[PDB]
């Protein structure tokens, strides 16, 4: 599958999920299992949202499409025949960009990084629900970085300090 | 329900 191998244009219904779709792909070299995993919680998101709806058919056909091409490419790694060992990976990733923005964060350094760091780790809480239901713990750090991240973001957009 | 049917498969069930 080509880098940016692109689908066609997003359904305005299925809004909710392009960043957890843009994160796959700036995933699709560096970590092909979290690349396929937000993709698998974009295409399990979009069913439940729109299944019927022509234009909506088309993109999830083509979206399981590139599912069905990265499992291939995937083959016996564990982290997709054991959705436990998956899950792990995700949630030890999200962690890891949690943590990260955190420390920025508590250390009054204000970036980029450190945003994108927090709604990721968000992004990624909300693709583990594809191995069950989240638990308290991953509901309050998702709430927390979509905060974060959304309020420093527009605080530095306008200029003022968070 | 195509795609539920590639789905199940994707995921290996």
């Amino acid at each position: 599958m080509a880098a940016l191998a692109p689908l066609p244009p997003l359904p305005a219904q299925f809004k909710s999920i392009q960043h957890h779709l843009r994160t796959a792909q700036e995933h699709d070299k560096r970590d092909p299992v979290v690349a396929y995993y937000c993709r698998l919680y974009a295409m399990q998101t979009g069913m439940k949202i729109d299944s019927k709806t022509p234009e909506c058919r088309k993109f999830l056909s083509k979206l399981m499409d590139q599912l069905e091409a990265l499992k291939k490419q995937l083959g016996d790694n564990e982290a997709i025949t054991q959705e436990i060992v998956g899950c792990a990976h995700l949630e030890n990733y999200a962690l890891k960009m949690f943590l990260y923005a955190d420390n920025e964060d508590r250390a009054g350094r204000f970036h980029k990084n450190m945003i994108k760091s927090f709604y990721t780790a968000s992004l990624l809480i909300d693709v583990i629900t594809v191995f069950g239901e989240l638990t308290d713990e991953n509901v309050k750090h998702r709430k927390y970085a979509r905060w974060k991240a959304t309020y420093i973001h527009n605080c530095l957009k306008n200029g003022e300090t968070p | 329900d195509e795609l539920s049917q590639r789905l199940a498969r994707l995921r290996d069930q």
